[PDB]
């Protein structure tokens, strides 16, 4: 993270479920103890069903994403929808290449028809992993035990949701950097759906 | 920071014979207190009845020795398989070494 | 038309042809003759070394690019020297990068594709030499012919340059014999000896006229000149 | 192949000539007659606005006489565009030279500067030269007033007076006739104007058909002063010639 | 590939001529007759909007284009050539002037700058001169209104008024007839209408014709308020309405 | 970017561009130089096609590359300038690099390649200038006379002329000059020069311009008066018979 | 005028590039070769002309593979397509390097067509003297493509190039009618073999060798591979019977 | 016109082919490789008495152990000469030794084809072939003395002796008979110098010709006019016997 | 001299024949295509010709989707089409990338036209002998029609067609549009607009068309797409009803 840019952190988690994957992250962006923008969406679309959880330097992610979005769009404008995996490959490249200049972790997730939902983590190492679910950002620290014990495959949409909803709330609860509101994004064959949650709810779970 | 260098351990000994010549070092390769390979031949004939060994960070000398024999090949190409004089290689290798001067 | 279509490497004939190539291909014939053949165990290079004069020496038509690999040439020498060196690197490169003796076939591809640049690329010219190349490898002995068109071919035997056709027939005429000759390079030689004699027209090969090279199973790519060829003269 | 299309600019005549240079010179014949004179006390610059008209705006218009520096201004014989290139460059070059030494460029240095630049196209590049030649009017410390010239070939000379464009030989004759070394600017002024009016290919020699300038160390001075005359001023001095 | 035409494409004739330029002029003369007039209060330029098909939407093509809020341009010739030059002209103005001086260049320099480009086409290899000439009008603080004409020669000079393209000769003829110093723009506007009407063959109206002026600054067009120093663009383009309005005033 | 090869072997193996450059050389106003016993003198005809020029500010057909070494030429005044230039850099370079000004030959050989390069250089034409090089080596008074030509070839001359008509005056010089006796006196060397000069110049003093290199960076150009005085004298001795 | 053909990028008076059209000449001259997209996948069939006994059987191989799923074959000057092929091999590598996937046939198809067309874009660039039949199984089925020096390729239910293409195009058209269903790779293998011999009847004057390769979503899983041995020998005699 | 790398309809390079013309236009230059040494001699060919033949050297020393002579357009070689000399030095710089005459020679001929306009496959920047041919004489431990004829073709051969330049072929024929391995440096001097005087338009002298040798002991050694004049006069005596 | 024919430089008349010859290669593929702004939408109709069975017909298109929003149909050599489309496709994303929003249609055309203009002026570059047709529903302009030539010249169109018989189709619509007086079709459903065009396509071509016969594409708000043969046939169904 460079000196003077806003720090993301918050808590990003993406979980595949029986009908697909849903992405969620806190809304809170901070520079030090100061919360730069509490409402900021960290969930981002590079591509129609292909999406990303942005952690690390917001500038990086913000900058990186469109680049991927660019190429994918270009790629799609050529060859159509890439695999959510292929999308990850794009990030990895820039990540793995510019890692020395880049501080970003990225959970890449996209809904494929054939693959249903998918999740791909790219930590700052530029490595890539397809996962049933993934978490990253600062608050992710607190929730691993929670997540793992509580995670299941092919849960419902909503089972995942609350599993998400609780997990983040913990991170939001425990992490300072995690907070604002819980933005969730739905990835299925049904389509893309953003979901928001206000503290007065998820703070209480 | 990544260190470009290290040591693989193992001392080498040259001796010029009057009529003959001999060179030797151990076969032991190590890292710190860990033995890389008890048997790791460190000394190499490069051809023309001329043998070479580089003791230090191996991969350096390794690629070097490699590069050197490479030079030998082209020498024979260009000098029409003339034998390379033991001194010449030195003058040559000096360049190779000094080619890395910095 | 000629001056129109023969001028530039980049320009097809109305029939879609490259006369510069065809001319470059011509110089092959202008070049002296060299001969080559292989067993499965061995591959033989046989060249007739041409002079300017008797006061001059006989230009060597044969080149070693490697221990398993070297070549012969009929055509403009420098191109080969360019290519041979280029090739030598590759073999050495393969030897460097992969610790791998360059596959004779895989070797030809590069040169095939290399001159192919000259072909389609304006400003240049194809190489002025057709090439015979032998190598022994994990796939064994191999004889590869090159064309300045880029076209490469793996043969049992062949010859190029001036009037190489006679032996070429004789080789084809002799086909199954030498290829069966295995571990006896001598006959493999003496076959090629009789071969190059076929397209010998003006004179007989001599100690200096003839040039011989061989790679084989345990035979590294090597060259026999003069006294070496004497017993085979 | 590209060869078909090359005019092969820089290639020698069998006689060792460069026809482009030749032809560039030829277009310069077609260029508006431009004249300059080094007087004893100054240097005069007068050139015919060529291809003029009523709604042609004169005042802002300068197609010929351009100022590289306050000690170096020039008259242009050739394509207006091409010179402006060199014009700009030289200025920079001078400015550089100035910025280099904090001192003004001895004119030839700037002249020879452009000289070889033209010559740049001459000996290389397959590039057409400029169809332009120049009257180089400059004052220096060393030779004081200096009147130079150039040709697209880059060859260049000094002059006590000179003319370019059309009617040069005629002017040159008139000039090489009427000139005398000690002439004062104002004499040379009319002298050119005389030569101009005569060498004028049109009917009348008129200000609106002219560009005019002078390099002069003024009476109150120590700053050798270049001046371009305004059309009226030109028209005014046009009268002073009796040409009226 | 690898352009091997590095050699100047247009070469001096045995007569000392540059034919491409001459032919450009030829093509330029072929251009749709287009005019400009520098009046007292300002400058106006005009040209006929050429429809090669009514299916085509004329307005989608602009032969007159603002270079700077006080400078806009028009041509006679190949549209495409005019098109790209506009951008460069626009760009170089920002870059080589505004991005240096923070403002919009005096009409001359930009013109001088533009012509520089066209010259380059004439000289550098691999390229041909452009198929247009340019009538350029601008107002600057010190030189006020000015009107320029740039050729594929890259030569440029001011005018009191002028026209380029086919009927331009006939136009300029009538222009010289009509023009005086003291013409105010509107009459000059009206004049241009009169003049271009002659160069006009098919329908003559704001939908057939393209008019714009260098006028007084237009705070409305400034797009914002609160800045005293900037009262907006002097340039404007005229509506077919306004045109046809004054085409009544014919 | 323009590589195009102008200089090419003719069907019979010539480069006409070179051969045509020879013409501009011939077309170039004649230039001549001769080396006196201690000295060298350089005659040049001022291109006389025009006049009324200011000769002061107009450069001399002869030019100094370095304090001890000068050059004259015949050909396009343009082409010279570049040639003139790099040599000047060269000496300074040699001065700087070698702690020493060049030998006349050194720059000579240097300049030659420059031409000689542009021959087998592509995308450029050769120069149209042949040159005469004069100078006395560092710590050597000895006359050094060198003739170069767009083909980039140089050589030493007891005396040499170049340009138009050079053959004519050369024939004069060939007989008029004697190797066994260099015109030791600068003047007589100058004299022999001007004698040779009017053989072409066709009666002018100003039309003629003279320059003399003496040892140790001693180099001088001569005034028309000095010239005319020789012109006068020469005429007499001719007239006398 | 004339000689429009004499430089590549030039438009003919009718707006054509005869060089490419001339390049097309040797394309026909190129050894007749065909390709077939069977039900799951594609098959690549080419005649190998035997010039002499000195040729070593099976050794000089025409059909070339790009990545592991894409075979390619071309009538024309061998080094050309080879040169091109490498670039394709480059393309997919880059593509896969970027996209982590093996490249879609159509994707791969497109990239080349540009690079070929590039050689239509300059009078100094010699068009390609080859036309490659190429394809393979990809994410969605297979595809069968043949790219022309024109820079034009298409989806092909069947494809043929070289001399005997007519005899081929005949047979291909037939099997289309024989099997609008599709075809089994096996029969795709078999039928091509017949087609080749039939196609060879144009070149019947000399003996040849038969090389056939294929990419089967089923049998090669989507890899591209040669037909070899018995199955190879099968289609031979299958055809060698049917040829009689 | 026509491309520079354009092959003859026979597959030959016109410019190269034409380059051979100026080769014959070059002064006749001759040398003889002996076991004793290699004699070199060349045609000064002064175009004027005012031309001082001292400044004419078509014989040049590459190095002590290796030197060469030129016949053709001379200053072309300057690069090559400068190039060549470098290589040996370079070789010695790397290899702490002399270079095989061939190895050097071979290296030099690689300059040959490097003319081209943006040539396909490499960047070799020169417009035209070299306008000169080279007799090359050097003594190397391996090959002893040798004589190679460098060519703008990039081809070169060993030669018992060789005649290049204008009167080459006839002089060459002379060499054919005259030469034998057992020739002596002095004889070779005599032979060359005579055959020079033979082929020379002008009456041979030390001034209108130039001599030198390369001798394993002394490497490359020039002959001065005086030793030359003696040999000349010596020939004049020996040439006049019967 | 006469190379002016061969290269791009002003004729003695100031003309570029390479350009004008490139205008030949336009209809060389001999496809009569059209474009019309519907009410909300824009529809492109074109001849889809399949000479050979062995082809994949589905692979045959001159209508290319440049963006999510912008489709483009091409008239001329398929390689240049395959060439040009990518160029465009490169732009929009980069435009979208650089400028944050998808390139409005004209800009593309304006952009692409420059290239030709470049090729126009550049010698070693030949121009492409394709005419390009750019339509989409521009959020600001709604339906929009832009057609570029090898000259770098282009303009908006109320509607336009391209092909050998383009002239007639031009007339037909002009008549129709003069009759309508309105720039775009009143029909809200492109469906009708498709059928409308095909009608006037069939009309001005006097030629009936099957599902395979036609290449069809549909510019909609925020999306361009091309119809199936079914959709085609579906339209072919109703046209058989009204007519």
């Amino acid at each position: 993270l460079k000196k003077g840019e806003v720090s993301l952190g918050t808590s990003i988690m993406a979980v595949t479920f029986k009908d697909g994957v849903i992405l969620g992250a806190d809304s809170r962006t901070t520079t030090g103890a100061y919360i730069a923008n509490r409402v900021t969406d960290k969930l981002t679309r590079v591509h129609d069903k292909i999406w990303c959880c942005r952690s690390g330097s917001a500038a990086d992610t913000q900058a990186i994403a469109d680049i991927v979005q660019y190429h994918l769009e270009l790629y799609t404008s050529q060859y159509g929808t890439p695999s959510t995996e292929t999308a990850a490959s794009v990030f990895k490249e820039l990540c793995y290449e510019n890692k020395d200049n880049l501080t970003a972790g990225i959970i890449v997730a996209g809904y494929d028809d054939k693959n249903k939902g998918e999740v791909y983590t790219i930590p700052l190492g530029g490595s890539v992993h397809k996962l049933p679910y993934a978490i990253a950002g600062s608050g992710s620290t607190f929730i691993y035990g929670y997540c793992d014990k509580n995670f299941r495959e092919n849960m419902s949409k909503e089972e995942t949701v609350d599993f998400i909803k609780h997990s983040l709330s913990q991170a939001i609860k425990w992490d300072g950097s995690s907070g604002g509101v819980i933005r969730m994004v739905v990835l299925t064959a049904a389509g893309v759906e953003r979901l928001i949650f206000y503290p007065d709810e998820y703070e209480q779970l | 920071q990544f260190n470009p260098y290290g040591d693989n351990g193992g001392t080498i000994l040259g001796i010029a014979g009057e009529d003959f010549a001999v060179l030797a070092g151990d076969t032991r390769n190590i890292t710190d207190y860990s033995i890389n390979s008890r048997y790791e031949p460190k000394v190499f004939d490069c051809g023309d009845n001329i043998v070479m060994s580089a003791n230090g960070f191996a991969a350096d000398g390794d690629a070097l020795v490699k590069r050197f024999k490479n030079s030998v090949k082209w020498y024979h190409f260009d000098h029409n398989d003339k034998k390379l004089s033991i001194n010449s290689a030195a003058r040559n290798i000096q360049h190779l070494l000094y080619g890395k001067r910095f | 038309f000629r001056n129109n279509y023969d001028g530039d490497t980049v320009t097809f004939s109305p029939t879609g042809r490259l006369f510069q190539v065809e001319y470059a291909l011509e110089a092959i014939k202008q070049g002296s003759v060299t001969v080559g053949l292989r067993s499965n165990t061995h591959a033989v290079l046989v060249a007739l070394k041409r002079n300017a004069d008797e006061l001059s020496s006989y230009q060597k038509k044969i080149i070693k690019c490697d221990e398993h690999m070297g070549l012969s040439l009929a055509g403009l020498a420098p191109d080969a020297r360019v290519l041979s060196n280029y090739l030598r690197q590759q073999c050495n490169y393969s030897s460097l990068v992969f610790n791998r003796k360059l596959a004779v076939e895989r070797a030809g591809h590069l040169l095939c594709d290399k001159a192919q640049k000259n072909t389609q690329s304006y400003g240049g010219r194809p190489y002025g030499v057709g090439l015979l190349i032998i190598g022994y490898d994990k796939s064994g002995a191999h004889l590869l012919e090159f064309q300045p068109s880029g076209n490469v071919t793996e043969l049992y035997g062949t010859a190029i340059g001036a009037r190489s056709q006679g032996a070429k027939t004789y080789l084809e005429r002799t086909l199954d014999t030498f290829i069966k000759i295995d571990g006896n390079p001598d006959e493999l030689i003496k076959a090629g000896v009789e071969a190059i004699s076929q397209s010998l027209r003006d004179e007989s090969l001599t100690v200096d006229n003839l040039s011989i090279a061989i790679v084989g199973k345990d035979t590294p790519f090597t060259i026999y000149d003069g006294e070496a060829v004497a017993k085979y003269i | 192949g590209s060869r078909r299309y090359d005019s092969r600019t820089t290639i020698f005549s069998p006689e060792g000539r460069l026809y482009q240079v030749e032809y560039a010179l030829e277009s310069i014949s077609h260029a508006g007659t431009a004249i300059g004179i080094m007087a004893s006390d100054g240097i005069v610059l007068a050139a015919e606005r060529k291809v003029t008209s009523t709604l042609l705006e004169q005042d802002t218009s300068t197609e010929k006489l351009y100022k590289l520096n306050d000690k170096i201004a020039v008259a242009v014989a050739g394509l207006t565009a091409d010179a402006e290139i060199l014009i700009n460059t030289a200025r920079i070059h001078a400015q550089n030279y100035l910025k280099t030494y904090n001192e003004d460029i001895p004119v030839e240095i700037l002249v020879r500067r452009l000289s070889d630049i033209k010559q740049g196209y001459t000996q290389h590049g397959g590039l057409r030269p400029f169809g332009v030649s120049f009257i180089y009017a400059g004052y220096d410390d060393r030779y004081g007033y200096q009147l130079y010239t150039s040709n697209p070939s880059g060859n260049y000379t000094g002059w006590k007076a000179i003319s370019v464009g059309a009617n040069t030989s005629a002017a040159q004759t008139l000039l090489q006739m009427d000139y005398k070394d000690d002439m004062k600017v104002d004499d040379a002024i009319e002298l050119a104007l005389k030569t101009l009016s005569k060498t004028t290919d049109s009917s009348a020699l008129t200000y609106d058909r002219l560009e005019f300038a002078t390099i002069r160390k003024g009476a109150n001075d120590g700053e050798v002063y270049q001046k371009i005359f305004k059309p009226q001023e030109i028209k005014d001095i046009l009268v002073k010639t009796g040409i009226t | 590939m690898t352009d091997r035409y590095s050699f100047s494409l247009t070469t001096f004739s045995p007569s000392g001529k540059l034919g491409q330029i001459d032919y450009a002029l030829t093509a330029v003369k072929q251009g749709v007759t287009s005019l400009g007039i520098k009046a007292t209060n300002g400058v106006v330029i005009a040209t006929e909007k050429k429809s090669s098909s009514p299916l085509a939407m004329s307005e989608t093509l602009s032969k007159v284009s603002l270079l700077t809020p006080d400078i806009g341009a028009v041509y006679s010739g190949m549209g495409p050539d005019y098109r790209v030059l506009v951008d460069k002209s626009r760009k170089v103005a920002h870059t080589s002037y505004k991005r240096i001086y923070g403002e919009y260049p005096p009409t001359k320099l930009l013109v001088s700058e533009v012509a520089k480009i066209m010259q380059e086409a004439t000289q550098s290899g691999g390229v041909r001169p452009f198929g247009v000439s340019l009538l350029i009008a601008g107002h600057d603080e010190f030189n006020g209104f000015s009107l320029y004409q740039v050729d594929p020669s890259g030569s440029y000079f001011p005018w009191k008024a002028t026209a380029i393209g086919k009927g331009s000769v006939a136009a300029k003829t009538f222009l010289e007839k009509r023009w005086n110093d003291e013409l105010e723009l509107e009459d000059a506007i009206h004049i241009a209408l009169l003049t271009l009407k002659e160069s006009v063959e098919g329908e003559f109206n704001g939908d057939t014709i393209e008019l714009a002026i260098i006028g007084d600054e237009n705070p409305d067009l400034l797009g914002y308020t609160g800045i005293p120093t900037d009262k907006g663009p002097r340039f404007r383009k005229l509506t077919s309405q306004e045109i046809n309005d004054r085409l009544e005033a014919l | 970017g323009y590589d195009r090869a102008l200089s090419i072997f003719s069907p019979d193996g010539h480069i006409f561009q070179v051969e045509y450059a020879l013409e501009a050389v011939k077309r170039g106003t004649c230039a001549v130089g001769v080396k006196g016993k201690n000295c060298v003198v350089l005659g040049c005809e001022r291109r006389s096609t025009l006049k009324l020029q200011d000769t002061r500010i107009t450069p001399s057909k002869v030019s100094k590359i370095d304090s001890h070494v000068v050059l004259s030429f015949s050909g396009l005044n343009a082409d010279s300038r570049i040639l003139i230039e790099k040599a000047r850099v060269e000496a300074q370079s040699h001065r700087l690099t070698l702690e020493d000004p060049v030998t006349v030959e050194y720059l000579t050989r240097y300049v030659a390649g420059v031409q000689q390069r542009y021959t087998q250089s592509g995308g450029v034409r050769p120069f149209g200038v042949s040159t005469l090089i004069a100078g006395f080596d560092p710590r050597d008074d000895e006359p050094k006379l060198y003739q170069t030509e767009p083909s980039g070839i140089y050589s030493s001359w007891s005396a040499q002329t170049i340009g138009r008509n050079s053959k004519t005056v050369r024939e004069f010089l060939e007989k008029n000059y004697d190797r066994k006796e260099p015109p030791a006196t600068v003047e007589e060397c100058v004299k022999l020069t001007v004698r040779s000069l009017l053989e072409v110049v066709q009666t002018g003093a100003k039309n003629i311009e003279i320059t003399v290199v003496k040892p140790d960076s001693d180099i001088v150009a001569l005034s028309s008066e000095e010239i005319n005085q020789y012109v006068t004298q020469i005429e007499q001795e001719k007239q006398e018979q | 005028g004339t000689g429009y053909d004499l430089s590549n990028s030039v438009f003919s008076p009718d707006g054509r590039n005869f060089q490419v059209e001339y390049a097309v000449k040797a394309v026909e001259n190129g050894t007749t070769s065909i390709g077939i997209k069977c039900n799951d996948g594609v098959v690549f069939a080419v005649e190998k002309l035997i010039t002499s006994k000195l040729l070593v059987p099976q050794k000089n191989v025409k059909i070339q593979v790009v990545d592991r799923h894409i075979g390619c074959v071309y009538s024309g000057l061998i080094p050309d397509g080879r040169h091109l092929v490498n670039r394709g091999r480059e393309e997919a590598a880059s593509f896969k390097k970027l996209y982590k996937t093996p490249i879609p046939i159509p994707a791969f198809a497109d990239r080349l067509g540009q690079y070929v067309q590039a050689h239509t874009l300059y009078n100094s660039v010699r068009p390609f003297g080859v036309s490659t039949i190429f394809g393979g199984v990809d994410k969605n089925g297979a595809h069968l493509y043949m790219l022309e020096p024109s820079g034009s390729y298409w989806g092909y239910k069947g494809a043929a190039t070289g001399k005997g293409r007519q005899s081929a195009k005949a047979e291909l058209e037939k099997l289309v009618d024989h099997h609008p269903e599709g075809l089994s790779a096996r029969e795709a293998v078999k039928q091509a073999a017949k087609i080749i011999y039939l196609a060879h009847e144009d070149n019947k004057e000399k003996d040849f060798e038969l090389e056939i390769s294929w990419c089967s979503l089923s049998e090669t899983n989507g890899l591209h591979k040669f037909v070899k041995g018995d199955l190879l020998q099968e289609a031979i005699d299958f055809a060698q019977k049917e040829i009689n | 016109d026509r491309g520079v790398s354009t092959f003859s309809p026979e597959g030959r390079l016109f410019q190269v082919e034409y380059s051979l013309e100026a080769i014959k236009l070059g002064s006749t230059a001759i040398g003889i490789a002996t076991k004793e040494g290699v004699v070199l001699g060349v045609e000064k060919r002064a175009t004027s008495p005012l031309l001082e033949s001292d400044s004419i050297e078509k014989i040049v020393e590459i190095d002590r152990h290796i030197g060469c002579a030129m016949s053709g357009l001379t200053a072309d070689a300057r690069s090559m000469i400068e190039h060549a000399r470098t290589a040996a030095v370079t070789h010695n710089l790397y290899y702490d030794e002399d270079i095989n005459v061939e190895s050097l020679t071979q290296s030099v001929c690689d300059l040959a084809l490097r003319f081209g306009e943006g040539a396909s496959g490499e960047e070799r920047l020169m417009s035209r072939p070299f306008g000169v041919a080279l007799l090359i004489a050097g003594h190397d431990a391996d090959d002893g003395y040798q004589l190679f004829h460098a060519e703008p073709s990039g081809t070169f051969y060993r030669y018992n002796a060789k005649a290049i330049g204008s009167g080459s072929e006839g002089a060459q024929a002379e060499l054919l008979n005259e030469w034998h391995s057992s020739l002596t440096l002095k004889e070779a001097e005599l032979l060359v110098l005579k055959i020079l005087k033979q082929v020379m338009e002008e009456k041979l002298d030390e001034n209108n010709a130039q001599l030198s040798c390369i001798t394993k002991q002394d490497g490359f050694k020039i002959y001065d006019n005086e030793k030359t004049a003696e040999l000349i006069k010596e020939l004049k005596e020996k040439e006049a016997a019967e | 001299a006469g190379y002016d024919r061969h290269i791009t430089i002003f004729s003695p008349e100031g003309r570029l024949y390479q350009v004008e010859y490139a205008f030949k290669a336009t209809n060389q593929t001999n496809i009569n295509s059209l474009a019309v702004r519907g009410k909300d939408c824009t529809v492109v109709i074109s001849q889809k010709k399949v000479p050979d069975k062995l082809l994949d017909p589905t692979t045959v298109s001159y209508i290319f989707c440049i963006s999510r929003t912008i489709g483009m149909v091409v008239n001329g050599p398929i390689p240049d089409a395959r060439n040009a489309a990518l160029r465009a496709k490169a732009e929009a994303a980069e435009f979208r990338y650089k400028y944050g929003y998808d390139m409005p249609c004209d800009v593309l055309a304006k952009r692409m036209a420059n290239l030709s203009q470049i090729y126009t002026q550049r010698a070693y570059m030949r121009p492409l002998g394709v005419i390009l047709t750019f339509v989409s529903v521009d959020e600001e302009l709604g339906p929009s029609i832009y057609k570029t030539d090898p000259a770098g010249y282009y303009v908006g169109y109320k509607a336009t067609a391209t092909g050998p018989k383009q002239q007639e189709i031009t007339t037909n619509l002009e008549n129709h549009f003069k009759k309508s007086k309105i720039d775009h079709i009143n029909e809200e459903s492109w469906e009708k607009v498709v059928e409308f065009a095909i009608t006037h396509m069939i009309d001005a071509l006097g030629t009936e068309f099957s599902k395979n016969d036609l290449e069809v594409g549909v510019a909609t708000k925020d999306k361009f797409f091309t119809l199936s043969a079914e959709n085609i046939e579906e339209r072919l169904v109703a046209i058989a009803e009204q007519d």
